[PDB]
């Protein structure tokens, strides 16, 4: 008896690993850009924590749309990174 | 409850992304990792 999920999220996690590596490689030399994005994640994790602290009834101030728009405004010139990012919230998925 | 049917939420897109960021970085999310008080200032390699 398992029921504990033996098949976790492998492909999207491995894609994420490569993506974060790709983010570094993409803007290697400019810490502010990568750090700013990291702080975005930091901020969303904070908001998510605070939301679930109230059970989830309380909605955070940082929405997925907000995040994505912030990321797009964050990484300019190279949309290829954002193109990779699109897999972490694909419009094709509802 | 309004929905007593409890269901795990493995489908969390941001979770594996931020987790990957947490793994491929020295996880500086101001999150107490382990023995981390003054160990990492600029981070690890």
């Amino acid at each position: 008896s398992n029921a504990s999920l033996q098949n976790n999220q492998p492909v999207e996690f491995n894609h994420a690993i490569n993506y974060v590596n790709k983010i570094k490689n993409r803007f290697q030399g400019q810490p502010d850009i990568y750090k700013a994005f990291l702080e975005i994640l930091h901020t969303y994790q904070k908001e998510q924590r605070n939301a679930k602290e109230a059970g989830g009834n309380y909605t955070p101030a940082l929405t997925e749309q907000e995040v994505y728009a912030q990321v797009a405004r964050l990484f300019k010139n190279q949309e290829d990174l954002l193109s990779e990012f699109g897999q972490f919230l694909p419009d094709a998925n509802s | 409850s309004n929905a007593d049917y409890v269901q795990p939420q493995l489908r969390r897109p941001f979770e594996l992304l931020i987790a990957a960021a947490m793994e491929r970085n020295p996880t500086q999310f101001q999150l107490p990792n382990e023995l981390t008080c003054t160990t990492a200032l600029p981070g690890s390699s």
